[PDB]
C-alpha cells in the first residue's frame, strides 16, 4: 500500500521531500520515528504504524 | 652554505633557510637565494613573532619594479587530542604595489618544538605544489629544501625537523589497502585451486 | 603445509616488523609521525563505503556458496542410496542462499546512502561524510561476516540433517531447528547493520 | 554437397531468425528509429549542420543489414536445397 | 583537481571482477571436469547431461565478464575518486561472488556427476543446487550493476 | 519477502546480460560505415544468434 | 652547520613503497621457488627401497 | 603532472602479462604432459590425439604474449599515470584470468587423457570442457584489451 | 639529472633474470635427471637420448642470461628511471617465463623419460611437449627483449 | 656528494655473493654425501668417482668466492650509489644463480650416484647432467662479472 | 593537559581482561567436557564429583571480570596516560594469566577425569594440580590488582 501510495502522491515537483520507504519500513519496526530527515508520508503514520 | 635567515626578538625567534628560492611574475623567475641568506642589510621589517603567531616578512627592493614583500605566516597552538603545541604555516601573501596574492600552503605542520622540512615547498604541479591557490594568480614560487622554523627556536640551531616526506601518503594508503584485500581474495581463490587433486584410479 | 607455512611466516614477519616499529616509534619520540588520525581522515571516506557494501554483498555470497556446497555434498552423497534426499532436504540449501539474500538486501540499503562530497580538505569533508564512511564500512563488515558464519553454521547442519535423513526419515523435521537457530545470527546480523547505517548521511 | 539433416535444420532455422530480425532491424533504421542511435557510425563532424547526415549513416546500416538478410536468404535456400537432397 | 591516482581503484576493480570470476569458474570447471573424467569410464552416455556445471561456471565467468567490461568502458581520465571506489566496490563483489559460486558449483558438480551415475534421479537435484550456487554469483552480479552505476 | 527479490535480481540479470551481449556482438557487425559491413553483419549475427 | 635537516626527496613514499613491495615480491618469489627445488621428491624413490 | 613513476605501472602489466600467463600455461602443459606420459604407457595410438589440452595451454600463453606486447609498444616516457593503471589493469587480468584457465586446463586435460584410455568416448567431453577453460583466458584477453587500446 | 636510485630496478631486473631463470633451469634439470637417473637402471641405451629435456632447461637459462647481459649492458649512471623500469620489467618477465617453462620442463621430462622406458613410441610426443614448454620461455625473451630494447 | 649508507648495497652485494653460493655448494655436497654413502655400502671401488658432484658444489663456491672478493677490492668509502647497485645485483645474481646450481646438481648426484650404484653407462650421463647444472652457476657468475666490472 | 587517546589503553586493559580470562575458561570448560563426557559413558556416577574443573575455569572467568569491572570504573575521560597504561598492563596481566590457567586447568582436568575414571585415588592428585593451576590466575589477579589499584 505504501509504495503504490508514494506512486500516486509524489511527483518531480515533490521531489526533494520525498521519504524513502526502505527507511520508513525500518522506522516502522524500530519506532524510531525522529523528528529529522525525511517527514512522514502522511497524516497520522505515526500513530497507524 | 649559506646562513638561516633569523629573525630574532631578543633572541633567534623565526629560522627560515630555503636552498634555492625563486619567484616569478608573469612567468619571468628570479632567484632570491643571494638576496636572501647571507645579506646583513635584509629588509626583514614588518616581521612579527606572537608566542603562538609568527610572521616572517621578506622585502626585496628593485624586484620586478617594485617593492615586494613575502610574508610567511604560520601559527601554533595546543590540539586537545594531544598534550603538544603543534604548528602550521598557515599560509604566505605576496604584497606587491597596493595589492595581496595568496597562497596556501598544504603539508606544513609539525610539532611546535620541530622545525619542518619539505623539499620543493612549491607552488609549481611538477615540484609537489605545496603552495596552491583557487584564484589563479600571476605569482609562482619554489623553496627548493625548505626549512623552517617559527616556535621553540632555541639559539642558531633548526631544532630537530619534521618534514613532509612520508613512508606513506594517502594515496598510497589506499592503494595498499585496496591491493592488500584483492591479495586477501586472490590467496584464497588460489589456495581452493591449488588444493585441486586429480583422481589416481579409474574405474575397472 | 606448505601454504599454511607461507602464511604463518607472512603473519609472524608482519608482526614483529610492527613491533619493532611500534617500539622505534615510541622510544625514538617519533609517536607524532604514527598519525593514525590522519590516516583515517586523508583516507577517503569512499573507499571506506564501498570496501563496505563490496564486503556486505561478496562475503555474504561466500558463505552461502559454503553451506550450499557443504550441504549439497551430503545431499547427493546420501541420496545415492535414497533420493528422497533430494527433495526434501532442499530446504537448507533454501536457508544457505536467503543469507546471500540479506546480503545483497543490505549492500542496497547501503549503498543508497553514497553521495559525493566536492571536498578534500578534512574539515570540509566534515564529521558527518567521515562518520558516514566509517559506519557504511562497519555495517558492511557486520552483514558480511555475521551472514558468512551464518551461512557456514547452516550448511554444516544441513549437511549432518541430510546425512541423518538419508537413514531414518522423521529425523529431519527435529533438525530443522537447529538450521532455524543458526539462521538467526544472519537476521541479526541484518538488524545491526540497519541500526548502524540508520542515521548515516553522505554529502 | 550432402551433409546432416540435423545441421540443415539448424542451418534452415538460423536462416530463418537470421532473415527475420535483420529485416526488421534494417526496416527501423530506415525509419530512423532513436532506440538505435548509438549503433549509428556517425563522427563529431555528422553534428555540424542538421540530422540529414545521421539519416544517410542511419540508412547505410539498414542496407547493410538487408544485405545480411540477403546472404542469409541464400544460406536457407542452400540448406532447404541439402534437405530436399536428404 | 582530482587525484592522478583516482582511476587506480576503478582498473583495479575491472582487473578484479574479470580474474576472481576467472578463477571461480576455472576452479568449477576443474571439479566438474574431474567429476565427469571419474565418471564416464563407466557411464558414456551421461558426458552431455553432466557437462551442465561447466556450463554454470562458464556463466560466472560471464558475468565477471560483463561488469568488467562495465567499469572498462566507464573508466575515464578525469573518474573521481567516488566513480573509482564505486568501481572497485563492483568489482569486488562480482569477483568474489563469482568465486565463492564457482567453488560451490565445481563441488556440487563434482559430487552430483558421480552421484547421477550410480543414482539417475539425482540428476535433477544437482541441478537444483547448483542453481542457487550460480544466482550466488548472479547476486554479485546484481550489486555490481547497482553500484558501478550508482 | 526478501527472497521475492530473486525475479527482480533475475530480471535486471537478463536485461544486463542481453544488453551486454547485444553491445558487444551485433554492435560490432552495425558500427561500421562501409557497405562491406553488411557482409560481417552475416558472421556477427551467427555468433549473436 | 644550523642542524640542517636532511635533504630527504619529496616522493620518498613512493620509492620507499616501490622498492619494500618489489623486493618483498622478489624474497617471496625466491623463497617459493627454492622451497619447491628442495623439497622436491627426491626422484629416486624407485632406489630408496634398494639402498635402505 | 605525469610522475617519473608513472610507467612502473605499464611496465609490471607488461611483465605480469607475459609472466602469469607463462604460468598458467606452463601448468597446463605439464599436468597434460604427465597425464598423457601415464596413458600412453598402454595406448601408444592417442599419443599425438591427446595432444590438445598442450596445445590450448599454449594458446593461454599467446594470450599472454599478445597482450603483453601490445603494452609493451604503448610505453611512452611520459606515460599518464592513469594510461599506466589501464596497462596494469589489463596485465593483470589477462595474466591471471590465463593462470586460472591454465590451472583448469591442466586438470582437465590430464584427467580427460588419463580416463580416455579407459573410455574412448570421453575424448569429446574433454575437448568440450577444456574449450570451457579455454575461453576463461579468451574473457581475460577480451577485457585487457578493451582496457589497454582504450 | 635524475634521481641515483634510479639503477635500482635496472639491476634488479638483470639479477632477476639470471635468477629465475637460473632456478627454473635448475629445476627442470634436477627433475629430468632424476627421471633419467631412475630410467637408466633398466634402458642404459636412452641416456644419451633422454638428456634433452636437460637441454631445453640449459636453453631457459640461456634465455635468462641474454636477458641479463642486454640489462647489465644498458645500464648507465644516469639510466632514467622509465628505462630503469622497462629494464625490470624485461627482467621479471624473462625471469619468471623461464622459470614457469623450466618447471614445465622437468614435469613433462621426467614423467616421459621415465615413460618412454615403458613405450619407446611417447618420445615424440614427449618432444613436443617440451617444446610447448621452451615456448614460453621464448616468449619470456621475447616480450624481455621488446620491452629492454624499447 | 654522495650518501653516506651507499656502500651498504655493495657489501650486501659480496656477503650475498658469498653467502648465496657457500648455501648452494652446501646442499649439493650434502645431498651427494649422502648419495655417496648410500653407494658405497656396495660399490666401495665408485667412492671416488661419485665425488664429481661435490667437485662441482665446491666449483659453484668458488664461483661465490671470486665475485665476493672482487667486489670487497672494488669497494670504497665514496663508492657512488651506482656503483653499489651494481655491485649488490652482480652479487645477487652470482649467489641466487649458484643457489640454484647447487640445488640441481645435489639432486642430481645423489639421483646419479645412486643409478651409477647399479648402471655404470649412466655414469657419463650423471657428468653431463651435472655439467649442464653447473653452466647455471657459470651464467650468474658471468652476469656478475659484467655488473662488476661495468 | 592529556591526550584525549589516552583512554584507549585502559579500554584495552578491560576488553583483554575480559576476553583473555573468558578464551581460558572456555578452553578449560570445553576440554574438560570432552573429558566428562568421554568417561561419563563407563562411570556416570563420577560427573558431579568431576565437575571440579568446569568450576575452576568458571572462577578464572570471574577473576577476569572482576579485573575488568575495576578498569571499567577506574576509567575516565581525563584518565592520564600513566594510569590507562596500568589499566592495560592489569588487563593484558589477568587475562594472559587466565588464558595460561585456563589452559593448564583444561589439561589437567581432561587427564584427571579420564584417569580417576581408572584410577579412583587419582582423584586427589588431580584436585591438588588443578588448585595450582588456579594459583596461576590467582597470582595474574593480584598483580592486576596491584597495577590497576596504585
Ligand atoms: C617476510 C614476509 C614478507 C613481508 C611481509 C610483511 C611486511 C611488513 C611491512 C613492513 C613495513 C613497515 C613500515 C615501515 C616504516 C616504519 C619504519 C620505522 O618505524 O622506522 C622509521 C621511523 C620513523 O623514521 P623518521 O620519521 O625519523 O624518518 C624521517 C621520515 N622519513 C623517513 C619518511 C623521511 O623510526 C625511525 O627513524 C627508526 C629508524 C630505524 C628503523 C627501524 C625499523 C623497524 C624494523 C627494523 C627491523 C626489521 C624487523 C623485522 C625483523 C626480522 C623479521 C621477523
Ligand atoms: C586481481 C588482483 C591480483 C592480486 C593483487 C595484485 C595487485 C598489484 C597492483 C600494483 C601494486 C599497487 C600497490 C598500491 C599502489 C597503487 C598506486 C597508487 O595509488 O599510487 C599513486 C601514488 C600517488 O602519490 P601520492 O600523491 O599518494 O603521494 C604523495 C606525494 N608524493 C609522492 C610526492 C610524496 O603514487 C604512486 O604510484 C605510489 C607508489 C606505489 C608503489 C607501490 C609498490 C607496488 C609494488 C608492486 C608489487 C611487486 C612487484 C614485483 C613482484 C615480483 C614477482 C612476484
Ligand atoms: C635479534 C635481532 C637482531 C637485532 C636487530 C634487528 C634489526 C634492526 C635493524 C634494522 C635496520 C635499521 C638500522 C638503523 C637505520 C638508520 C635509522 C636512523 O637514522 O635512526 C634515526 C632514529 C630516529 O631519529 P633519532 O631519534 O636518531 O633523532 C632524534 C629524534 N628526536 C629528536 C625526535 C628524538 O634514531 C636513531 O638514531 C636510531 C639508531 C639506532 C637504530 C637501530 C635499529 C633499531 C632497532 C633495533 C632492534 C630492536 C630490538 C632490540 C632487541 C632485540 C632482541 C631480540
Ligand atoms: C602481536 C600482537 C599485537 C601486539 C604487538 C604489536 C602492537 C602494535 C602494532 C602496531 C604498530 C605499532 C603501534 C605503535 C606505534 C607507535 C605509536 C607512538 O609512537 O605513539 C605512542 C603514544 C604517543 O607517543 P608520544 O611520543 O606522543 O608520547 C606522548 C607525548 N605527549 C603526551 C606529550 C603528547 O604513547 C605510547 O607510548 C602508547 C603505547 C603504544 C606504543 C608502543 C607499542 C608497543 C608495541 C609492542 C611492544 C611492547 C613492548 C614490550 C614487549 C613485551 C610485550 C608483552
Ligand atoms: C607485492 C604485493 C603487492 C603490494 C603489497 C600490498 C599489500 C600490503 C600492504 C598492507 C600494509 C602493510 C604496511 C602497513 C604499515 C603499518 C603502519 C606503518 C607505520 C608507519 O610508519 O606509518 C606512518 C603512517 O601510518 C599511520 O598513520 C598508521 C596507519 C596504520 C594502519 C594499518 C592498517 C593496515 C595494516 C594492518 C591491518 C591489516 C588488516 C586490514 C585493515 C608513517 O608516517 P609518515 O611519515 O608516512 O606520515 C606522514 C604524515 N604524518
Ligand atoms: C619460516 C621461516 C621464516 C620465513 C620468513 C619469510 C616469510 C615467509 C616465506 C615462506 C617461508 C617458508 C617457505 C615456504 C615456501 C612457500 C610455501 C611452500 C611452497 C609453495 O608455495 O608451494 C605450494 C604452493 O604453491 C605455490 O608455490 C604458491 C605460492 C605463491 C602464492 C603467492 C600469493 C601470496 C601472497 C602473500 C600475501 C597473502 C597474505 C596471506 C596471509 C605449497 O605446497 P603444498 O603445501 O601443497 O605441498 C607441500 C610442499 N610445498
Ligand atoms: C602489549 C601489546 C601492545 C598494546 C598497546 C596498544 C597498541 C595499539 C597500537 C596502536 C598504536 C598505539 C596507540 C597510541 C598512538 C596513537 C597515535 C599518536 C600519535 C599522534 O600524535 O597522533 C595524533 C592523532 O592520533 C589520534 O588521535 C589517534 C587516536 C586513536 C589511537 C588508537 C588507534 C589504534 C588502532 C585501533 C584499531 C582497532 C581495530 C578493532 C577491530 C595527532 O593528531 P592531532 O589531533 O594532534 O593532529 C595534529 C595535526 N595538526
Ligand atoms: C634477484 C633475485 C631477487 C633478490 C631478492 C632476494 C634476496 C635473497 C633473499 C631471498 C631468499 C634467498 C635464500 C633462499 C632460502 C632457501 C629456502 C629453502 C627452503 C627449505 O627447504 O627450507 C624449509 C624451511 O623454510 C624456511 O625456513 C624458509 C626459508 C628461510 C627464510 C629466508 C629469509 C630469512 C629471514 C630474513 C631476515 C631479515 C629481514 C630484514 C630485516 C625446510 O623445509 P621443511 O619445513 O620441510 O624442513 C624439513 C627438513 N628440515
Ligand atoms: C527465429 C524466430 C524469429 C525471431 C523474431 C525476432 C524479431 C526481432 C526484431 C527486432 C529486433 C531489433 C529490435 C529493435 C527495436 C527498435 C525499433 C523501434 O524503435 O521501432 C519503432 C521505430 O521504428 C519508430 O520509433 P522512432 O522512429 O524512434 O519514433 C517514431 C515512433 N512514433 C511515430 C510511434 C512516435
Ligand atoms: O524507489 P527507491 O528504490 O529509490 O527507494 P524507495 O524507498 O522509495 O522504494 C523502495 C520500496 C521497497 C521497500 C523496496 C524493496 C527493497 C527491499 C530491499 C527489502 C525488502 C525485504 C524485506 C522487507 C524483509 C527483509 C528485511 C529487511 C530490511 C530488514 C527488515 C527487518 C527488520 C528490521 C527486523
Ligand atoms: C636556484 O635555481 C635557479 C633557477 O630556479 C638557478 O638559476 C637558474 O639557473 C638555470 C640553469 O643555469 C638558468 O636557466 C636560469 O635562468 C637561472 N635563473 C633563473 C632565475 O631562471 C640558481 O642558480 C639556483 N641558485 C642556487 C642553487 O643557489
Ligand atoms: C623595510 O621593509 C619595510 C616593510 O616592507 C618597508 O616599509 C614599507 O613596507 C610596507 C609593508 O610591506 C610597504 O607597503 C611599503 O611600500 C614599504 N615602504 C617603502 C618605502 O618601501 C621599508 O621600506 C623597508 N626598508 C628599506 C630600507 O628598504
Ligand atoms: C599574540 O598573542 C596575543 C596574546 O598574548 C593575542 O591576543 C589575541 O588575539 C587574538 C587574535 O586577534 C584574539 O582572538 C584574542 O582574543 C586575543 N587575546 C588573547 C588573550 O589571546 C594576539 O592576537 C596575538 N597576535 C596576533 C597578531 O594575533
Ligand atoms: C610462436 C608463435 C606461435 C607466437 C604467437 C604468434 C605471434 C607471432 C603473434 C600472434 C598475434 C600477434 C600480436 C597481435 C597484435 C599486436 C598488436 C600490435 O600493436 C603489436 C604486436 C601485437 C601484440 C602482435 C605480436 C605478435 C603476435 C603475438
Ligand atoms: C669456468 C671457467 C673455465 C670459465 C672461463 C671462461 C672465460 C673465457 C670467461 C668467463 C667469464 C668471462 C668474463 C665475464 C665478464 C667480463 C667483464 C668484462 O668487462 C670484460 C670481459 C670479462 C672479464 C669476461 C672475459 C671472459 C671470461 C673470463
Amino acid at each position: 500500500i505504501l509504495i503504490f501510495y508514494k506512486w500516486t502522491a509524489y511527483d518531480a515537483h515533490s521531489s526533494r521531500n520525498a521519504p524513502s520507504l526502505l527507511i520508513h519500513f525500518i522506522n516502522m519496526f524500530l519506532f524510531s520515528y525522529p523528528e529529522s530527515g525525511n517527514a512522514m508520508l502522511y497524516s497520522g503514520q505515526k500513530g497507524i504504524q | 652554505i649559506h646562513p638561516p635567515v633569523s629573525y630574532n626578538d631578543t633572541a633567534p625567534r623565526i629560522l627560515f633557510w630555503a636552498q634555492n628560492f625563486s619567484v616569478a611574475y608573469k612567468d619571468e623567475w628570479k632567484d632570491l637565494t643571494s638576496l636572501t641568506f647571507g645579506v646583513e642589510n635584509l629588509n626583514l621589517t614588518g616581521s612579527f613573532w606572537n608566542d603562538s603567531f609568527a610572521m616572517l616578512s621578506l622585502t626585496y627592493e628593485p624586484l620586478f619594479g617594485a617593492t615586494v614583500t613575502f610574508k610567511f605566516i604560520l601559527a601554533s597552538r595546543f590540539y586537545p587530542v594531544s598534550a603538544r603545541y603543534w604548528f602550521t604555516m598557515e599560509r604566505l601573501e605576496i604584497h606587491s604595489n597596493g595589492s595581496v596574492a595568496h597562497f596556501n600552503v598544504s603539508q606544513v605542520t609539525g610539532p611546535s618544538i620541530y622545525s619542518f622540512h619539505c623539499e620543493y615547498v612549491s607552488s609549481l604541479s611538477k615540484k609537489g605544489s605545496l603552495l596552491v591557490t583557487n584564484v589563479p594568480s600571476l605569482w609562482q614560487m619554489t623553496l627548493h629544501n625548505f626549512q623552517i622554523q617559527a616556535f621553540n627556536v632555541t639559539g642558531e640551531q633548526f631544532s630537530y625537523a619534521s618534514d613532509c616526506a612520508g613512508f606513506f601518503s594517502p594515496g598510497i594508503w589506499m592503494g595498499l589497502l585496496t591491493t592488500l584485500f584483492m591479495l586477501f581474495i586472490f590467496t584464497y581463490g588460489l589456495h581452493m585451486i591449488l588444493s585441486l587433486k586429480t583422481m589416481d584410479r579409474f574405474d575397472d | 603445509t606448505g601454504l599454511e607455512l607461507l602464511y604463518l611466516g607472512i603473519f609472524v614477519a608482519f608482526w614483529a616488523c610492527m613491533i619493532v616499529v611500534g617500539i622505534c616509534y615510541t622510544i625514538f619520540d617519533l609517536g607524532f609521525r604514527f598519525d593514525v588520525a590522519w590516516f583515517l581522515t586523508e583516507t577517503s571516506p569512499f573507499m571506506w563505503s564501498n570496501l563496505g557494501i563490496g564486503l556486505a554483498i561478496s562475503l555474504s555470497v561466500v558463505g552461502a556458496a559454503w553451506g550450499i556446497y557443504i550441504t549439497g555434498s551430503s545431499i547427493i552423497g546420501g541420496g545415492v542410496k535414497a533420493p528422497r534426499i533430494k527433495t526434501k532436504n532442499l530446504v537448507s540449501i533454501i536457508f544457505c542462499e536467503a543469507v546471500a539474500i540479506y546480503g545483497i538486501i543490505m549492500a542496497i540499503v547501503i549503498s543508497n546512502m553514497a553521495e559525493p562530497f566536492s571536498a578534500t580538505d578534512p574539515k570540509a569533508i566534515g564529521h558527518r561524510n567521515y562518520h558516514a564512511g566509517y559506519s557504511m564500512f562497519g555495517a558492511g563488515l557486520t552483514v558480511g561476516l555475521s551472514n558468512l558464519f551464518c551461512g557456514v553454521c547452516v550448511g554444516i547442519v544441513g549437511s549432518g540433517a541430510a546425512l541423518a535423513d538419508a537413514q531414518n526419515p522423521s529425523l529431519f523435521v527435529k533438525i530443522l531447528i537447529v538450521e532455524i537457530f543458526g539462521s538467526a545470527i544472519g537476521l541479526f546480523g541484518v538488524i545491526v547493520a540497519i541500526l548502524q547505517t540508520s542515521r548515516v548521511k553522505m554529502g | 554437397l550432402c551433409c546432416g539433416p540435423k545441421l540443415a535444420a539448424c542451418g534452415i532455422v538460423l536462416s530463418a531468425w537470421g532473415v527475420i530480425m535483420l529485416i526488421m532491424l534494417g526496416i527501423f533504421f530506415n525509419v530512423h528509429s532513436a532506440v538505435l542511435i548509438e549503433d549509428v557510425p556517425f563522427t563529431e563532424k555528422d553534428f555540424e549542420n542538421g540530422p540529414q547526415n545521421i539519416y544517410n549513416l542511419y540508412e547505410q546500416v539498414s542496407y547493410n543489414c538487408f544485405i545480411a538478410a540477403g546472404l542469409y536468404l541464400l544460406l536457407g535456400g542452400f540448406s532447404f536445397c541439402q534437405v530436399r537432397l536428404n | 583537481n582530482n587525484p592522478e591516482y583516482s582511476s587506480f581503484f576503478g582498473v583495479m576493480g575491472a582487473s578484479s571482477a574479470m580474474v576472481f570470476s576467472a578463477m571461480g569458474a576455472a576452479y568449477g570447471t576443474a571439479k566438474s571436469g574431474t567429476g565427469i573424467a571419474a565418471m564416464s569410464v563407466m557411464r558414456p552416455e551421461l558426458i552431455m547431461k553432466s557437462i551442465i556445471p561447466v556450463v554454470m561456471a562458464g556463466i560466472i565467468a560471464i558475468y565477471g565478464l560483463v561488469v568488467a567490461v562495465l567499469i572498462a568502458n566507464s573508466l575515464t581520465d578525469g573518474i573521481t575518486l567516488y566513480r573509482s571506489f564505486l568501481q572497485l566496490g563492483a568489482g569486488l563483489s562480482v569477483g568474489l561472488s563469482g568465486l565463492a559460486a564457482g567453488f560451490a558449483i565445481g563441488i556440487v558438480g563434482d559430487a552430483g556427476v558421480r552421484g547421477t551415475a550410480q543414482q539417475p534421479r539425482l540428476f535433477v537435484g544437482m541441478i537444483l543446487i547448483l542453481i542457487f550456487a550460480e544466482v550466488l554469483g548472479l547476486y554479485g552480479l546484481i550489486v555490481a550493476l547497482i553500484l558501478s552505476t550508482k | 519477502t526478501a527472497s521475492y527479490l530473486r525475479l527482480w535480481a533475475l530480471s535486471l540479470a537478463h536485461a544486463q546480460l542481453s544488453e551486454v551481449l547485444w553491445t558487444m556482438v551485433i554492435h560490432i557487425g552495425l558500427h561500421v560505415r562501409s557497405l562491406a559491413g553488411g557482409l560481417g553483419l552475416f558472421f556477427i549475427f551467427a555468433a549473436f544468434a | 652547520p644550523y642542524n640542517l635537516a636532511y635533504k630527504y626527496n619529496l616522493e620518498y613514499s613512493v620509492v620507499f613503497n616501490l622498492v619494500l613491495w618489489i623486493m618483498t615480491g622478489l624474497a617471496l618469489a625466491v623463497i617459493i621457488t627454492s622451497y619447491n627445488i628442495w623439497n622436491m621428491d627426491p626422484g629416486y624413490d624407485s632406489i630408496i627401497y634398494r639402498m635402505t
